[PDB]
């Protein structure tokens, strides 16, 4: 992914 | 029934604060590197908000990742916008609490232009005598305003979803008018202001990419979240990859 922080924010 | 509206009610974000330092001076870095800290701030409302909306889930888990990554500049300004008109009666932008715009800040900020800009949106909601019950049913629209061009991995879930908040924004209209003519008013006039938050997301679009690419010369901070999201998709949105969803020519 291109926005790994965004993803792992929004997945937890 | 009134179930939608009492969902778009309760999840709705409360007050958010910028952390700005009020002490000091009104200069280009501190004012833009404390409306970026509350963009940050902001953006995790936004994704806890948006995940809370009805149908929401029903999207390919990358599409609702995108559709925040897209709209979330849209959607912060038009609440903002509200929060000014609700506030400050329009008067001054309404960012946080602890981060409120006179003029001075608005030259300082270097987006005088878009901030006069998004004045005259916050103003509109006065004019047109916006209910809560529609700005909450328009900002939840502005969520699916804005998709790319080739499409979303599951662009038909999309398609069905923005169908049934467009479906929902009629239902609020139609809630306190018998005559049908007065509700197409109405429904022309809230489309045509949704439209109008795009062209202004797209200069604040073009203001914050500029910036950040120049932001270590400026000394103009980015979160973590906010320069991925503006150096990720932000240039997709500028290069044309990525476009909004107009009703209107
Ligand atoms: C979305 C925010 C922050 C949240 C808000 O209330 C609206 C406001 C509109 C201008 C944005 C700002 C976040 C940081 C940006 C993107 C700056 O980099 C330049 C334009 C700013």
């Amino acid at each position: 992914s291109n926005t790994p922080r965004f993803k792992e924010y929004f997945m937890q | 029934q009134p179930i939608f509206l009492n969902v778009l009610e309760a999840i709705e974000p409360g007050v958010v604060c910028a952390g700005h330092d009020n002490n000091q001076p009104d200069s280009f870095a501190a004012l833009l590197s404390s409306l970026n800290e509350l963009g940050e701030r902001q953006l995790v409302h936004v994704v806890k908000w948006a995940k809370a909306l009805p149908g929401f889930r029903n999207l390919h888990v990358d599409d609702q990742m995108a559709v925040i990554q897209y709209s979330w500049m849209g959607l912060m300004v038009f609440a903002m916008g509200w929060r000014s008109f609700t506030n400050v009666n329009s008067r001054m932008l309404y960012f946080a609490p602890d981060l409120v715009f006179n003029e001075y800040r608005m030259h300082k900020s270097r987006m005088y232009s878009q901030c006069v800009r998004m004045r005259h949106l916050s103003q509109e909601f006065g004019w047109l005598q916006i209910t809560p019950q529609e700005f909450l049913c328009m900002k939840a629209l502005l969520l699916f305003s804005i998709i790319p061009v080739d499409g979303l991995k599951n662009q038909k879930f999309f398609d069905e979803l923005r169908m049934n908040y467009i479906k929902e924004l009629d239902r609020i209209i139609a809630c306190k008018r018998k005559n049908p003519t007065s509700c197409s008013r109405r429904f022309y006039q809230l489309t045509k202001l949704l439209d109008s938050v795009q062209p202004i997301a797209r200069e604040l679009h073009q203001f914050t990419f500029d910036l950040l690419i120049k932001s270590h010369m400026v000394s103009v901070d980015f979160p973590e979240m906010m320069a991925e999201i503006i150096s990720v998709q932000v240039p997709k949105i500028l290069s044309g990859k990525v476009k909004p969803i107009y009703f209107h020519t």
